[PDB]
């Protein structure tokens, strides 16, 4: 997944977190989603997408 | 070598010949001094009666307090020492030019100047130093 | 997919080249006008301030205007070199590389030559061109008379240009006296030229000696003799010590009153040192104040006050001296002279004249003219005639020019073309033709023929005769060696070698890339 | 791991050690030699430069003729720190703090070479890939707390310079040069071993 | 009436030239002219 | 020492102290909520000059903001930022100052002052370590100005020592519509020269100037104005919360930039007003950029007090120092704090504070409008009406009279 | 939707996607709009291109890297591009039109097989095992040129250093820049013949001249001239000596003041005059100590005093003023001086030795820019590169560096 | 508190200014360690040569930034803070058996 975010840094990962995070998400109940990605990357670091 | 001193008022008739130089500045008479003098010399003080205050910085320290009283007392002396020495040469009328950093004449210096009947003229152009020496064959003064 | 971003200007097609090449023949007609004895000055309207500029060199024309032509930054940037390089040959150099890629456009469009084919006949054809000033040139270092009037037939010829064409006869001589005068020194920087509105364009001078452009203080005489002068870059007044963090812990007034006589003292006692040389003038660089001025009266010395750095190095060689300091130590030190000093009035202006010095490694000129842009022009004037002087002493070779030097080269030229059969050969035969419109161009301005007068000067060179040239006072050929002009081999290496790497730059290009403006 | 724009990664190979970079040209670097054969890694955290001591800056001097003293005081000092790290025979110098030019030029004239303008987590991992310690004060330094490794040279890596430690018998530490074309394929070679490292 | 509060007489040439913005260059050389004519002579500022 | 209580008050108070509040808030770091989302030590090592920590972290400025129209301070409260200042804290009472100094100033006073004392007091008494007192006022209002002549009082009784620094908004003539604005001006400065320590002078007038000048906002509007004060606050409060030497803690301040007692006054100058040391060495001192509209350059500094902000070395500074004081010296003078942090937005910039003569012109016109425009006892019976005389008024006149001698007699 | 503002990201209307084979075809075009801008230039055959950066300086180049580098787009796999030949150039700094062209046409030869219905893993594994084998095989075929002696290995630069030269700018003097890239690096090498350092030869170009007036100086280049020029400006060495016997100084002369700040107190009109005679004596000890050292010719770095320049030309020292600490690196490996901090530990055994000292003119009043030489071999080497024009020897720089770059790409052994 | 600035009148003070520090520093260091302590809790910001000699002896370090940060861990091991620079208590002291750092 490629993105691209206002300042203009391009990115390339597969990673939820980092795709997560390079977007800033508003939604109240999708953020759920990038609390678990990051809890799921600073524990074990590997199957955050699963 | 000519001069044009610009005024605003009279009348075009006024315009006279002076056989010597005319001063364009006035005096201060903040101190109650002469403004004619007969038979006057006028001599050039091309330096600053003024308190001391040398180039380098100068911090004065106060460490006891009959220093406060004699700092006073010394210099109600060094402006009068030196205008004694005025007296000295009976010079009767002074012409001080534009001094930077500080007064040029200072107004305790005014009352010695003043009861001794001495002109004091300041705020004179640099330029026309050359003038007023070339003019009335007076050298100028740069110190005492 | 548009992959540059908004407001991008790019030609990827014949466009390119066309609006490359319109650029520089844009350029290049711009300084048709200026080439030659007969050529016409240039009007400049400044759009800041209202400040105009008269100016026959093409290096500051082209600076001045403003020009968003990529083509056209190289034909200012190779002309700004040429101006700083020798100072003389500019627009020969503009129009020439226009020329070249004028030539250049029909070889691309008409015959349809490779690039790479027109660019690899240029180097053939510029080998062979120099090789012809090799042989073309005379060395003229074995007589110093025939130098002498070397000097004066390329000051001839360089101030022939400007707007000094009928007073160059004047300035011949003046403009090679201070060449003789640096006696071998180059630097342009050791002449200083002042300016003065009003009067005859004839009444210059090259007086012996230096002029300061200001006067004495206050009652120091004009009129002297026999004055030793001495120099300094010392502050010489106030003299604030070279810790900053010094203090005066002062515990009474009485005390700080020997202080400030104190710094009197030291100054009184570095005035004292100084009348020890038994001297009669003193200069220094930096503004002379009221108490070291005083004490030079009674001594006997006159002083001079805010002068320039740069006119130091112009006054230490006039004067023959040297600049002094730490003046503990007379007897290492060493001191000018000079026969007498008075100061004068030019215009308004009083000035200080110095006559009768020893040594004379250097001068200073006093222009005059009608208007400040006169003066203005004229000063560009000296300043490129005596630049391409200044080189000839170190370069002592030269060559004949009136449109002899050009042909030369293209007799040359035009003879390794047949020996490289092929496709080259129209290239090199372009690079002859290129050259033949500098004499045309020389003939138009002057409102004459630009082929039979051509032609004529062609058939006299093949004829066995390599001293023919223009004469454009009559509009006819005569001999180079009885109208005695002539330019240095140094400037026709340069224009040919400028021109022709200018022409390699806009031959390559195949695409124009313009981000935005900022 | 860090950043190294510019490479192919298949030419990337392990080390033993750290490899830092300098982020500043001095002007006695060229000097100092860039192979030991029998380096000895010395940390220092003091600034060796000539500054204010200690936050402050005030000084009174009544007679000119101390006011020479005290500044060759200064200069004596200066000398004095750079002295006691030169008696423990340190080759290699690193600080946290800047280190100016004055001391570099003296440790380059006796074949001592020396960094600065580092981060406090290199500097951490510099300790555990030596096994030295931390040492904020020249006059308690001892033999034995220098670090040493097998050798060392600096080696042009994506035209930037790196001080390589490789070769010690028992390193703590594992950090490769990730080269790559673009800056996301560095950054992907990155994250897909700190992934593959945590499960491991 | 120059552009700021001054206001001034002249029937001087120089002056009268000198005081005017002209917005042509070749018009504006008659200014130096008036200024070399004041400065070499000093008289007849206009006959020039 | 390590805390300094910020007290507002009146209308232009409570806007540039919101404006403050905001600035600070965002600078060492804290949500609106209070909690603590900063990185790191930096920022949080010094949070204690001016936060309660309370239990759980809950962050809570030391403010007391007050005003007698209650709608300022409501206005405030319901917007943004209002979850920072503890309910408590705002004192506010019905009906409105009016616009006079006399009787707003005396009549709650009489009343607010008493309400405050009490809150000065035990909200404070939570600390260890006070240091001084921060007033944001304006001079020429009405509860502003009354008020804080009533309170700048109070509180030095209650503490002694406690340094007082003021940021007094002077009043601008052309845009100060209310006629009535000098007549209050004069009776502050009164009070404020007898018992504040430090004092900063910011006007209006010049801070249109600013506005439309640099900034270019064609209609300046408070805010803008508000957020400029708020930029020179922010970096004269970090010469005071990053952790330095320099100018370390107010009442060095003070001891620095104060030659003799009665010369209180600053002149404010701050830079890149919309970079290299060298480029905002030349902002610093422009004639222009000063928020003082008496010119300094006809006046003389007195001591100069540059606080720079962001990446910028020892020497960058120093050697930045000698090259001016070569050329301006007919204007040895310096003082240079350098900072390690940088401004909300902005790489670097240069806050400039130096005494100077030139405040006597400031305060010439003053007196001229309260002399000459009330010579004719012009609007005087509103302040004779809520008790004080005109022998009070006589006292005003004459000790402006001495403020300007001052300034002279250190001959300008 | 169902009537709410239905938003997960911030700026949710301003950003956009793209997937599927749109989202291909938008990337190999985009590769393609870059290849065309490449393919034009590559080869002997080619043609620079302009560019023209936002403050209105141009550079007339013809290296991809340049030219994707001074490029302002939009579309980020031309990003990518812009980095491809900016890592080609950093590390080998040769091939960026290449990298360029090529990758292209991976890219475009994997167009056909996306329409087949190709997975992109099985695309780009199969590349993966082909650049290997190919590489593979290619490490096989070529020969070794370490069996040969040091006479012909020079000739084998030769061979690469026309490669590079053409292709580029200054093609007409390119024989004699092949001799003089091998020239610079027959000075600056290892007696093993490996791993050369490339950072002691720095590059520097001069705007003016014609390409035929540079020539080989082993030195520095300074753009100053000497402090009060009144000396004579090609000073020579003794008769009987080792050498000019350069000083470097790291000190300005001045009397010695604390690094912090200082209160100099003088409250004597005695202590006055000390200060006047500790003024003087410093300056007198100064020239003494460098008189006594035997220097010709000093070096300063922070720049000097009115005074003691004087003191300077009447015992026939030239000096300079404001010489930059990045130059000073460079004078002491040159001259194979040690840079001495103060004068009291000044000694000779620290200066270093050069041949001689001079500086010309280059035309009318552009600036004086100092000039040193070598009589022998040294770990120095500054290429002395003029031109006609700016553009002409800012192209001559990144020209002659990819030049040293491709021969200290064969400094490697067996390459 | 007010206006702490080095005086240095001449180069013996100058000389010995420097390394007072480290004699002193020192020496209030080792007089907390001869007690057998190995963990200090600050309050606030610690100096670097303090660190210096704090890990000299293995003496652990930690960080509370906060009144009531310092107030809650004194109740865990139940000891009296004191301002001092001087010799705990041996009273005062603390007891904590073990301090882990794993992730
Ligand atoms: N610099 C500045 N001054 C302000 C601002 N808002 C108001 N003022 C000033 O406020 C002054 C009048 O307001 P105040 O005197 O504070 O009003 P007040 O007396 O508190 O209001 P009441 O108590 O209701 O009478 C004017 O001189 C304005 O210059 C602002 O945003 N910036
Ligand atoms: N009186 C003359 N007779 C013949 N040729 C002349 C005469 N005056 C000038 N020329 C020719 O005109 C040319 C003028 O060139 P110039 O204008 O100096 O070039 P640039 O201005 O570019 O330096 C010279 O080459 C010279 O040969
Ligand atoms: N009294 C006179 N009668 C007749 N003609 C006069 C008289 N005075 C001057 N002129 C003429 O009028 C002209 C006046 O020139 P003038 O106005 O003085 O020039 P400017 O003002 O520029 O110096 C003179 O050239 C002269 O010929
Ligand atoms: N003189 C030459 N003769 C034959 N081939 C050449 C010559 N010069 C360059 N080439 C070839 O041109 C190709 C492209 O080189 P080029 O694009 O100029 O280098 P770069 O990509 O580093 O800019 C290379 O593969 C090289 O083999
Ligand atoms: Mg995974
Ligand atoms: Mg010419
Ligand atoms: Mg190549």
């Amino acid at each position: 997944i490629l993105i691209v975010t206002s300042n203009q840094k391009t990115t390339i990962s597969n990673d939820g977190a980092t795709i997560l995070k390079l977007l800033d998400v508003v939604h109240p109940a999708a953020k759920t989603l990038v609390d678990i990605s990051r809890a799921q990357d600073a524990e074990v670091g590997d199957g955050t997408t699963s | 070598d000519i001069r044009l001193v610009k005024k605003v008022g009279g009348t075009i008739d006024d315009t006279e010949m002076i056989d010597g130089v005319v001063l364009t500045q006035t005096a201060i008479k903040s101190a109650g001094g002469p403004t004619r003098k007969e038979k006057a010399k006028i001599g050039l003080i091309q330096f600053q009666i003024s308190p001391p205050k040398p180039d380098t910085e100068n911090n004065i320290i106060v460490n006891d307090y009959r220093q406060m009283d004699k700092i006073l007392k010394e210099e109600r002396a060094y402006l009068l020492n030196i205008c004694k020495k005025i007296k000295k040469a009976k010079c009767n009328v002074l012409l001080i030019q534009k001094s930077i950093l500080r007064d040029a004449v200072n107004d305790l210096a005014l009352h010695f100047l003043s009861k001794l009947n001495i002109m004091v003229v300041k705020d004179i152009e640099r330029e026309e130093i050359e003038f007023l020496s070339k003019g009335l064959g007076c050298k100028p003064i740069a110190d005492i | 997919v548009q992959i540059f971003g908004d407001q991008v200007t790019e030609e990827r097609a014949e466009n390119a080249r066309l609006s490359a090449f319109v650029g520089a023949i844009a350029v290049g007609d711009l300084v048709k006008s200026t080439l030659g004895p007969k050529g016409m000055d240039k009007l400049l309207q400044s759009a800041s301030s209202n400040t105009c500029m008269v100016t026959n060199d093409g290096a500051t024309i082209l600076k001045s205007i403003p020009l968003d032509n990529p083509a056209a930054k190289v034909l200012v940037n190779i002309s700004k070199v040429q101006d700083d390089e020798v100072g003389d040959g500019t627009t020969s150099v503009t129009v020439l590389s226009a020329e070249l890629l004028r030539e250049a456009e029909k070889l691309i469009d008409q015959s349809k030559i490779h690039p790479q084919t027109i660019i690899e006949g240029y180097r053939l054809a510029s080998a062979a061109a120099l090789d012809a000033l090799t042989k073309a040139a005379v060395d003229n270092s074995h007589d110093k008379t025939m130098f002498r009037e070397d000097l004066i037939h390329i000051a001839k010829t360089t101030l022939s240009s400007k707007i000094l064409s009928q007073d160059k006869d004047h300035f011949a001589e003046l403009a090679t006296n201070a060449i003789l005068r640096l006696k071998g020194s180059t630097n342009l920087e050791h002449i200083q030229i002042i300016k003065i509105l009003g009067g005859k364009l004839s009444d210059s001078f090259l007086d012996e000696g230096f002029i300061l452009a200001k006067k004495f203080g206050n009652n120091q005489p004009k009129r002297i003799e026999n004055a030793k002068i001495l120099i300094a870059n010392t502050t010489l007044d106030t003299d604030k010590v070279k810790i900053f963090g010094t203090k005066f812990k002062v515990d009474s007034t009485a005390k700080l009153a020997q202080l400030e006589k104190a710094e009197r003292e030291k100054m009184k006692n570095k005035i004292a040192k100084i009348s020890k040389f038994g001297i009669n003038t003193f200069i220094n660089r930096q503004l002379i104040y009221d108490y070291p001025e005083q004490l030079f009266t009674d001594l006997g010395i006159n002083s001079i006050e805010h002068a320039d750095f740069e006119g130091v190095e112009r006054l230490a060689l006039v004067t023959g001296g040297e600049v002094v300091s730490t003046f503990d130590e007379p007897s290492k030190c060493k001191l000018g002279e000079c026969d007498v000093i008075e100061e004068i009035m030019l215009g308004e202006q009083p000035f200080l004249k110095f006559s009768g010095c020893k040594a004379g490694e250097a001068c200073t000129i006093v222009l005059r003219g009608a208007t400040d842009q006169t003066l203005d022009e004229a000063e560009r004037s000296l300043h490129d005639a005596l630049s391409v002087l200044s080189q000839t002493t170190k370069e002592t070779r030269t060559v004949l020019g009136g449109g002899c030097a050009e042909m030369v080269m293209s007799k040359a030229v035009d003879t390794e073309a047949q020996n490289i059969d092929g496709k080259k050969s129209l290239a090199v035969e372009a690079f002859a033709r290129a050259l033949r419109q500098l004499p045309t161009i020389l003939a138009d301005n002057a409102g004459f023929d630009s082929s039979e007068l051509v032609s004529k000067l062609r058939s006299s060179i093949y004829n066995g005769i390599s001293t023919s040239g223009l004469d454009l006072n009559n509009g006819t050929i005569a001999d180079m060696r009885q109208l005695g002009i002539v330019e240095s081999y140094k400037l026709k290496r340069a224009v040919v070698s400028s021109a022709s790497e200018a022409a390699e730059v806009l031959l390559r290009v195949d695409n124009i890339i313009r981000a935005r403006p900022r | 791991i860090k950043k190294i724009p510019g490479g192919a990664m298949e030419e990337s190979l392990f080390i033993n050690g750290v490899a830092f970079k300098k982020t500043f040209s001095y002007a006695g670097f060229e000097q100092q030699p860039k192979k030991f054969n029998n380096p000895k890694i010395l940390s220092l955290n003091v600034e060796l430069e000539l500054k204010a001591e200690k936050d402050n800056a005030e000084v009174r001097v009544e007679h000119v003729e101390d006011y020479q003293a005290i500044v060759d005081a200064e200069w004596q000092l200066i000398f004095e720190k750079l002295r006691q790290v030169e008696e423990t025979g340190a080759n290699i110098v690193l600080s946290k703090l800047p280190i100016g030019d004055l001391a570099t030029q003296f440790f380059a004239d006796r074949n001592i070479f020396c960094a600065g303008r580092v981060s406090a987590d290199d500097m951490n991992r510099v300790i555990q890939a030596v096994g030295g310690s931390i040492q904020s004060t020249t006059s308690d330094i001892k033999p034995e707390h220098l670090g040493t490794c097998a050798l060392f040279e600096e080696m042009q890596i994506g035209s930037e310079r790196y001080n390589l430690f490789q070769g010690c018998p028992q390193a703590k530490t594992c950090t490769l040069l990730l080269r790559g074309g673009a800056e996301q394929v560095i950054a992907e070679v990155e994250r897909s071993l700190h992934d593959a490292i945590m499960i491991v | 009436k120059t552009s700021r509060g001054e206001i001034i007489i002249s029937n001087d040439g120089h002056t009268i030239l000198k005081q005017m913005a002209i917005l042509h260059p070749v018009a504006r050389m008659l200014v130096e002219v008036s200024a070399a004519q004041d400065s070499e002579a000093g008289d007849g500022t206009t006959s020039v | 020492m390590r805390e300094i209580i910020h007290i507002s008050t009146g209308q232009c108070g409570n806007q540039i102290g919101a404006a403050f509040w905001e600035t600070i808030c965002g600078e060492h770091g804290l949500d609106f909520n209070g909690t603590y989302h900063g990185h790191d030590d930096i920022q949080k090592e010094r949070l204690n000059v001016y936060f309660n920590e309370a239990s759980s972290g809950k962050w809570v400025p030391r403010s007391i903001n007050v005003d007698l129209e209650p709608g300022t301070i409501d206005a405030v409260r319901n917007s943004a930022i209002g979850n920072l200042f503890r309910p408590d804290n705002y004192i506010f009472g019905q009906s409105s100052a009016g616009n006079v100094w006399a009787k707003g100033h005396y009549t709650e006073g009489a009343e607010l002052v008493d309400s405050v004392m009490d809150v000065i007091r035990r909200e404070a008494e939570g600390c260890d370590s006070l240091q001084g007192f921060q007033i944001t006022h304006s001079l020429g209002g009405g509860t502003g100005s009354g008020m804080g002549t009533l309170l700048i009082s109070k509180i030095r009784e209650e503490f002694p020592d406690r340094m007082m620094a003021t940021f007094s908004v002077l009043p601008s003539p052309k845009t100060s519509d209310t006629v009535v604005e000098p007549y209050n001006a004069t009776l502050s400065v009164h009070q404020l020269v007898e018992h504040s320590d430090e004092t900063f002078c910011i006007d209006n007038e010049a801070l249109y100037d600013i506005c439309q000048r640099t900034l270019k906002l064609n209609q300046p509007s408070y805010g803008d104005l508000n957020n400029l004060v708020s930029s020179v606050m922010s970096g004269v409060t970090t010469s005071l919360r990053y952790p330095g030497q320099l100018n370390s803690d107010l009442r060095k301040l003070a001891v620095n930039l104060v030659p003799f007692p009665r010369l209180h006054f600053f002149m404010v100058g701050y830079a890149p007003l919309t970079l290299t040391v060298p480029e905002l060495t030349q902002q610093m001192f422009d004639a222009k950029n000063m928020m003082a509209a008496a010119d300094p350059r006809n006046g003389r500094y007195l001591t100069v007090a540059a606080f720079f902000r962001g990446k910028v070395s020892v020497k960058e500074v120093e050697d930045e120092m000698h090259k001016v004081q070569s050329k301006n010296s007919d204007y040895n003078n310096v003082q240079t704090a350098v900072c390690s942090v940088a401004p909300q937005g902005l790489d670097m910039a240069a806050t400039f504070i130096a005494n100077s003569t030139s405040i006597q012109e400031l305060f010439k016109r003053v007196g001229d409008q309260f002399s000459a425009m009330f010579k004719r006892k012009a609007f005087l019976h509103w302040y004779t009406s809520e008790g004080m005389d005109e022998l009070e008024f006589s006292e005003a006149e004459s000790n402006m009279n001495d403020l300007v001698s001052e300034y002279q007699q250190y001959q300008e | 939707e169902m009537g709410r503002p239905f938003i997960i990201v911030k700026d949710q209307g301003n950003k956009k996607r793209q997937h599927g084979l749109e989202a291909k075809k938008s990337h190999i075009l985009a590769a393609r709009s870059v290849a065309s801008i490449i393919k034009t230039s590559l080869g002997p055959r080619g043609l620079d291109k302009i560019l023209i950066s936002p403050d209105g300086e141009i550079t007339i180049t013809n290296d991809g890297a340049t030219i994707l580098s001074q490029m302002e787009l939009d579309n980020e796999i031309a990003k990518l591009l812009v980095q491809l030949s900016k890592s080609q150039d950093d590390e080998i700094g040769d091939g960026t039109t290449g990298v360029v062209v090529l990758a292209s046409a991976l890219l475009d030869q994997a167009l056909e097989l996306i329409q087949k219905g190709i997975h992109p893993i099985k695309i780009a594994n199969g590349f993966d095992e082909a650049a290997k084998l190919a590489i593979s095989k290619l490490e096989e075929t070529c020969d070794d040129i370490s069996a040969s002696n040091d006479e012909l290995f020079r000739d084998f630069l030769l061979r690469a250093a026309k490669t590079s030269l053409g292709s580029k700018i200054v093609s007409k003097d390119h024989d004699r820049f092949a001799e003089m890239a091998v020239e610079a690096v027959i000075n600056v090498m290892d007696k093993d013949r490996k791993d050369v350092d490339f950072d002691l030869i720095k590059m520097q170009g001069r705007v003016g001249g014609s390409i035929s007036d540079s020539k080989l100086i082993n030195g520095v280049i300074l753009d100053k001239d000497f402090s009060h020029p009144q000396m004579p400006k090609c000073v020579l060495p003794k008769e009987g000596s080792d050498g000019v016997k350069l000083a470097i100084l790291t000190c300005p002369f001045e009397p010695p003041k604390p690094k912090t700040k200082h209160k100099l107190d003088i409250s004597s009109v005695e202590e006055y005059q000390k200060l006047q005679t500790y003024e003087q004596d410093k300056f007198k000890e100064m020239i003494d100590d460098v008189k006594k050292a035997g220097a010709d010719v000093v070096i300063c770095q922070w720049g000097f005093d009115d005074e003691a320049n004087h003191l300077l030309l009447q015992n026939d020292l030239p000096a300079v003023r404001w010489v930059g600490g990045q130059e000073l690196e460079h004078i002491a490996i040159s001259t194979n001086g040690r840079i001495v901090p103060r004068f009291q530990d000044l000694s000779k055994d620290k200066l270093g030795t050069c041949s001689r000292i001079y500086e010309q003119e280059f035309g009318t009043t552009k600036d004086r820019m100092l000039i040193i030489e070598q009589s022998k071999e040294t770990k120095t080497v500054t290429c002395f590169v003029r031109g006609s024009n700016k553009m002409i020897v800012d192209e001559a720089e990144r020209a002659l560096h990819d030049s040293l770059c491709v021969v200290r790409n064969l400094v490697k052994d067996s390459r | 508190e007010t206006k702490g600035t080095v005086l240095l009148h001449n180069a013996q003070e100058m000389l010995d200014f420097s390394k007072g520090e480290e004699k002193q520093i020192d020496a209030m260091m080792k007089e907390i360690a001869d007690m057998g302590v190995e963990c200090i809790v600050a309050g606030a910001g610690v100096g670097e040569l303090a660190l210096h000699y704090l890990n000299r002896y293995g003496i652990l370090v930690l960080k509370v930034p906060s009144k009531f940060e310092l107030r809650r861990l004194c109740r865990v091991c139940g000891a009296t803070p004191l301002p001092r620079l001087g010799a705990p208590t041996p009273e005062e002291l603390g007891l904590v058996e073990t301090v882990k750092t794993m992730e």
